[PDB]
């Protein structure tokens, strides 16, 4: 082994517990916050 | 390229296996 | 459904019909045999902790 | 209680010590200095598991001769606390005990003191004894003595780094390494360039870095760590500088080459780095990344940006500077971070790149939130030259055409892959065949 | 402005951060930088006018040259065949005919008013010739390799 | 004291090629016994 | 086949009431307060009350706590006597009883050390795997993932040493349902078409509730063929459809290619979805998919494509599929350009040849890498 002591561990300070620590796939597309796709289709009805 | 990768992995394996016997016999003999 | 190989192109209004060897068949089976050899290079990786 | 624990565990590191010189000394007898890495394996193990009576019986036991160095080496070490069941631990015995022990033998015991101390919060003292042993070094040549002399430079420069006095080692360094160069040493070759690379971007003489990386050739029989390191800091001297491609790709190969379980905080920072370096280039990173345990709370503020970057909002990109200005700083990638707050719109020309096949100018300004599309004209030229993007504009219509897709098979270029991965695999099992030993005639 | 971004950053680091941040003198080289990497040359063809101190003055002639250069050299590497609403509206030349030397200077095959091809194409590498002898030099190597005792 | 340091870096260079050669010989030499 | 404790139309209710839009629906309120009373759960009821800011009702609260002392004495004396000269079954039924009146009180660390002493007492394989379907119920009512994978490792080691069929298949629509929590669609519609022939589990939803989840775990993770020889053309789920005609057609606008109407159809699923405690999480995910899946399935028969076409098929507007589709090319999903200045949307997918050769590329990389460091590590 050639641990790396040069380069410290991130400090665990803080360490703040996991929010939801959910594990299902995370996935980029999951941060944007769209507007009900239901109502994005009646709007788009309604303006035809 | 694949007929390759297989020699090379073959090679490995025959110097793992007798990195372990000499290691064994030195055991053995010490 | 695949009953016949052809796409459609709208807007002009065609159909174009072609016929396509779509697979290779020796592609296929060295990308199984390399995933098969990354499992025997694991195995050896553990086979080499008799060495440490 | 623990006592007796700590005893018989000091007794099991003493014969591992043991054991570890006696392979120096058989690597030292046939002539395979190879077998003296053996023993420097396991040095942050024994670092770890070191103690007072660890030290001060392996010295006494194996300094019979050449009394000097233990005259040196003893007043440091603490006596033992009125020990009565102490066992003299003689390793050398008779004739072994008058000879004087191998210069080899003398450098890892030297090297283990120095560690104690280091890890002791006493560092003058550790200094000192750095000192002395790097001059034994200097007065000696042997190879073997050179493959510790490269652990030796490692925790030397460690000792200086903690005093606060990199600046007075770069010249030991530079010597030393002019020597290794000379003597065709690979090993003392990586770590001394990897140690002045440090030192040079510790102080940011990012100038001096690129020249001596441009000069001097790395060896390629250096280890995995070596190349690591080294990947890294080439790959931080050619962000610093306009590379990014470039850096992208050493510092993957960097994290890739890295230790795979240990070695968590080299790998949270090169992951910072090329999380910087790919939102510079325009790409965004992998998600997944973002959630292993080990590098979860680290790279929140970056993960932060990522999301700004991508859903590209200035109030939301100086909302996350702003809060966390002070860790950047810490981490070393503000300056980054501050070019890509300005190079941001890169990103949204290379989705838009993707996604559409000829789009109008006016078109790209309304997607991109920009003025009149004179500025999304100059701004797509701009990526144009640079490469991001392979489209071609047309103003005299007044859009931006995709370029075609190449048909990569027909190519030549499969045969340059296939060819360099044919000879790199023949190489192996050359070298692979090269390695084998039949030691009955011995 | 003599166009060394490279050793522009490499200086840049040196510098302490609240400097970079605070005073008004480095705070001008570091804005027409990051204007240059947006891409917006309008903004700092404008910002010209404003100067810390009257010796920046010289320097930004030849910033604004390089510019021009630069400007002239990504319209040359995209594009095709010329227009962007005339060459001199996006050179920032005051009259029609001082763009003319520079057009002139460089390789610009100078077709209609204000209408030069950049010949994109470059030349399209199309002929290919089977390269035959490295080929068979190369698996040679790899038979020699295979058969030849390691 | 006089063109010694000279004869000994060629001596050095000269023993690790013979080191290097020995070692694979004695490789062949098994080899070619099995 | 087995008893409906805990009551997950509990957790349901409780869902619904934590949502911000319905937590002043009276009717679910006055529904979850009838069930909580005839059952008879302080703990729970204390809290809800914690959880929601509810005022507690002390006058019954007190007549509760008062009843749910008695049962509780009853249960010991009644496992004392047992203990005392009975020679198991009867102190195996005695701590049986009284672990399932904890649970149906709601005391989760009680309930949940009572059912751990029984399974230790007991030595039937079928007994065995009832508590662990009953400590499985109480982490799907809780959602305690530790528990849910706990167990059910526990449950598959139980069938593995040898168990009945019927509790086969009992474990395999509860590991279809965690996998549902979890969202891995693959597993969970594998196991529910597996198991929708042999259902059992009415104790954790009605057969129409399982054949709907069925129904949409399929749509997203089986392929066409898949989705002909198995969901519709399948005699089971084509019989219980035929009441739910809302669902059937969810499915059969997806299949038959009206968009229209699968996008009508997707759009209700959505609040449904949303409303339900298991998919609420995914709520977004699958309608995502759903609208990738469906865009996917126009696209496949068509080199290029008018964006006026797609909106008159989907039933919106050109912007709308301009957005959609240049959101889903950019993430990756969508294989096809989108050309503005005449608007067409042209396909691109990739050649094979040439895709295997990229996997080909990357896959002996990432090989020769390992080979690499192996070789390495071999002398340091």
């Amino acid at each position: 082994d050639d641990e790396f002591e040069e380069f410290p561990a991130e400090d665990w300070a803080g360490l703040d517990e996991d929010e939801d620590a959910h594990v299902w796939e995370d996935n980029w597309d999951d941060d944007n916050v769209e507007d009900d796709f239901s109502n994005q289709l009646r709007a788009e009805l309604e303006k035809h | 390229y694949l007929a390759s990768l297989i020699r090379s992995v073959v090679a490995l394996h025959n110097l793992i296996n007798n990195k372990i016997a000499n290691r064994d016999a030195e055991k053995k003999e010490g | 459904d695949k009953k016949f190989h052809g796409i459609l192109d709208q807007g002009e209004g065609v159909l174009i019909i072609f016929d396509e060897p779509p697979v290779d068949k020796t592609y296929e089976a060295a990308l199984e045999t390399i995933q098969n050899m990354s499992k025997v290079v694991d195995s050896l990786y553990n086979k080499a902790k008799k060495l440490t | 209680a623990a006592e007796h624990s700590q005893r018989e565990l000091d007794t099991v590191t003493l014969e591992d010590i043991k054991e570890h010189v006696k392979q120096l000394e058989k690597a030292v007898s046939g002539k395979e200095p190879r077998f003296v890495l053996r023993a420097l394996r396991m040095l942050p193990s024994t670092s770890r598991r070191l103690n007072h009576y660890v030290l001060y019986k392996a010295v006494q036991g194996f300094f019979t001769s050449n009394n000097a160095t233990r005259d040196f080496l003893l007043p440091f070490l603490e006596e033992p606390m009125d020990t009565e069941a102490d066992l003299q631990f003689r390793p050398r015995t008779g004739k072994a005990a008058s000879t004087p022990l191998l210069p080899e033998v003398e450098a890892y015991l030297q090297l283990l003191v120095v560690i104690f101390m280091m890890n002791s919060k006493r560092y003058k003292e550790a200094q000192k004894i750095s000192d002395d042993l790097m001059q034994k070094i200097s007065t000696q040549n042997r190879r073997a003595l050179d493959l510790v002399a490269a652990k030796c430079y490692y925790y030397h420069a460690r000792v200086y780094e903690f005093l606060d006095k990199l600046d007075v080692v770069r010249s030991f360094l530079h010597a030393r390494l002019r020597t290794a160069t000379l003597r065709h040493d690979a090993d003392g070759q990586a770590t001394l360039l990897n140690l002045l690379l440090r030192n040079y971007l510790h102080y940011s003489l990012y100038d001096q870095a690129e020249k001596l990386v441009s000069k001097s050739v790395f060896p390629e029989q250096a280890n995995n760590n070596e190349w690591a390191r080294y990947l890294y800091y080439t790959g931080r001297i050619k962000a610093i500088q306009l590379e990014y491609s470039e850096a992208r790709r050493t510092m993957t190969n960097a994290l890739r080459k890295a230790p795979q379980h240990t070695a968590v905080g080299f790998k949270q920072t090169v992951h910072k780095l090329l999380i910087v370096v790919e939102l510079l280039l325009g790409e965004i990173p992998d998600r997944l990344q973002f959630r292993q345990p080990s590098l979860k709370r680290s790279l929140m503020p970056y993960f932060l940006l990522t999301q700004a970057v991508r859903t590209g909002n200035l109030a939301k990109f100086n909302q996350v500077l702003d809060q966390f200005g002070e860790k950047f700083q810490a981490d070393g990638t503000y300056t980054l971070i501050i070019r890509l707050r300005h190079n941001v719109i890169k990103t949204g020309v290379r989705m838009i790149s993707l996604s559409y096949s000829r789009i109008s100018l006016a078109d790209i300004a309304q997607k991109l939130q920009l003025d009149s599309p004179e500025d999304a004209e100059f701004i797509v030229a701009k990526a144009i030259r640079d490469g991001v993007i392979e489209a071609s504009i047309n103003h005299e219509k007044g859009y931006v055409q995709s370029k075609e897709m190449i048909d990569i098979y027909s190519t030549r270029e499969p045969q340059l892959a296939f060819h360099q991965r044919i000879s790199f695999c023949l190489d192996i099992h050359n070298m692979s065949v090269k390695a084998m030993r039949f030691p009955p005639k011995s | 402005s003599q166009n060394r971004v490279a050793e522009f950053h490499t200086e840049l680091e040196r510098l302490p951060a609240k400097d970079i941040q605070t005073n008004v003198y480095i705070k001008h080289p570091v804005s027409l930088e990051q204007y240059l990497m947006e891409g917006s040359y309008n903004k700092v063809f404008l910002a010209k006018g404003n100067i810390p101190a009257e010796s920046y003055t010289f320097f930004i002639d030849i910033l604004l040259d390089t510019i021009r250069d630069e400007i002239a050299g990504c319209i040359e590497k995209a594009y095709e065949k010329i227009l962007f609403t005339e060459a001199t509206r996006i050179l920032f030349f005051n009259t029609p005919k001082k763009m003319t030397d520079y057009a002139k200077k460089r390789g610009w095959v100078l077709g209609p008013n204000n209408y030069y091809s950049f010949a994109s194409q470059q030349q399209k590498p199309e002929d290919t010739t089977i390269p035959s002898t490295e080929l068979a030099k190369q698996v040679i190597e790899y038979a020699r390799q295979l058969e030849m005792i390691v | 004291s006089g063109l010694r340091q000279y004869y000994l870096s060629k001596i050095e260079e000269l023993q690790l090629i013979v080191n290097d050669k020995s070692q694979n010989l004695r490789r062949l030499q098994a080899q070619r016994n099995e | 086949g087995l008893p409906k404790n805990p009551d997950l139309r509990i957790a349901q209710l409780r869902f619904l009431l934590s949502l911000p839009e319905h937590r002043g629906d009276a009717a679910v309120r006055d529904e979850l307060m009838a069930a909580v009373r005839d059952n008879n759960m302080a703990p729970y009821y204390e809290a809800l009350c914690k959880s929601l800011d509810w005022q507690i009702d002390v006058d019954l609260l007190n007549k509760m706590k008062k009843a749910n002392e008695d049962e509780l004495k009853r249960l010991d004396e009644e496992l004392e006597d047992a203990e005392k000269n009975l020679g198991e079954s009867e102190i195996r039924d005695a701590m049986m009883a009284k672990a399932e009146y904890l649970c149906r009180i709601g005391d989760k660390e009680g309930a949940l050390t009572a059912f751990r002493k029984t399974y230790d007492k007991t030595v039937a394989l079928g007994h065995r795997l009832d508590i662990v379907f009953y400590l499985l119920r109480i982490g799907l009512f809780y959602m305690d993932n530790d528990l849910i994978t706990r167990n059910t490792e526990k449950a598959k080691s139980l069938i593995e040493e040898g168990g009945d069929w019927d509790r086969r298949n009992r474990l395999k629509v509860y590991q279809g349902l965690y996998c549902v929590a979890i969202r891995d669609f693959k597993q969970a519609a594998e196991l529910f078409l597996d198991t929708v022939s042999t259902f059992t589990s009415y104790e954790l939803m009605d057969y129409k509730t399982f054949v709907t989840y069925t129904v949409y775990v399929s749509m997203i993770a089986l392929e066409r063929p898949d989705l002909r020889e198995k969901v519709i053309k399948g005699a089971e789920i084509l019989e219980v459809l035929h009441s739910l005609p809302a669902v059937r057609q969810y499915l059969f606008s997806l299949y038959e290619c009206r968009y229209s109407v699968f996008f009508q159809s997707l759009a209700v699923v959505e609040q449904e979805m949303k409303k339900d405690w298991l998919f609420a999480p995914h709520y977004r995910y699958y309608v995502r998919e759903m609208r990738i899946h469906a865009y996917s399935q126009l696209l496949e028969s068509y080199r290029s494509l008018t964006l006026g076409y797609m909106a008159e098929a989907f039933g919106v507007g050109v912007e709308f599929i301009d957005q959609e589709l240049s959101r889903f090319i950019a993430a990756g999903r969508l294989h096809c350009k989108i050309d503005k200045v005449n608007e067409i949307v042209e396909t691109n997918r990739p050649d094979s040849k040439n895709w295997q050769y990229q996997e080909t590329i990357k896959k002996g990389d990432l090989l020769l890498n390992r080979v690499q460091k192996l070789s390495r590590v071999i002398n340091m």
